């Protein structure tokens, strides 16, 4: 089991998914089409501001 | 480029914190297992394993 | 001065070269659900109107 940790813009949160391109998913981070696991995203504006 | 995050911006522009968990559910020796208690072995009998 | 729901203003789009990747900074975009034409594969298509 692996965990990967990072912070992004909220508008691009939906872009972390198989078969999705754009800006973050083409030059920064990519997921496989047959990925199995979970994702967990939550607001962090309280601290990183 | 930058990720200038300020409380002035609304939803979508606020930073979002994400963490992804990737699993390895495939036929291989086990390394991580849940909290269950094992029992004894019985043989030569119609049982469920 | 966006109009009300009962009197919705129709705007026609004519001959142009539309780049559907720069509008992302114009609004918070609480939701961006899209129908049969996927938003990802929206740059590589030609439409009648």
């Amino acid at each position: 089991v692996y965990a990967d940790s990072f912070v992004i813009r909220g508008n691009e949160v939906s872009q972390i998914a198989p078969g999705q391109t754009g800006n973050i998913a083409d030059y920064n981070y990519k997921l496989p089409d047959d990925f199995t696991g979970c994702v967990i995203a939550w607001n962090s504006n309280k601290l990183d501001s | 480029q930058s990720y200038g995050f300020r409380p002035t911006y609304g939803v979508g522009h606020q930073p979002y914190r994400v963490v992804v968990l990737s699993f390895e559910l495939l036929h291989a020796p086990a390394t991580v297992c849940g909290p269950k208690k094992s029992t004894n072995l019985v043989k030569n009998k119609c049982v469920n394993f | 001065r966006f109009a009300s729901v009962y009197a919705w203003n129709r705007k026609r789009i004519s001959n142009c070269v539309a780049d559907y990747s720069v509008l992302y900074n114009f609004a918070p975009f609480f939701a961006f659900k899209c129908y049969g034409v996927s938003p990802t594969k929206l740059n590589d298509l030609c439409f009648t109107n």
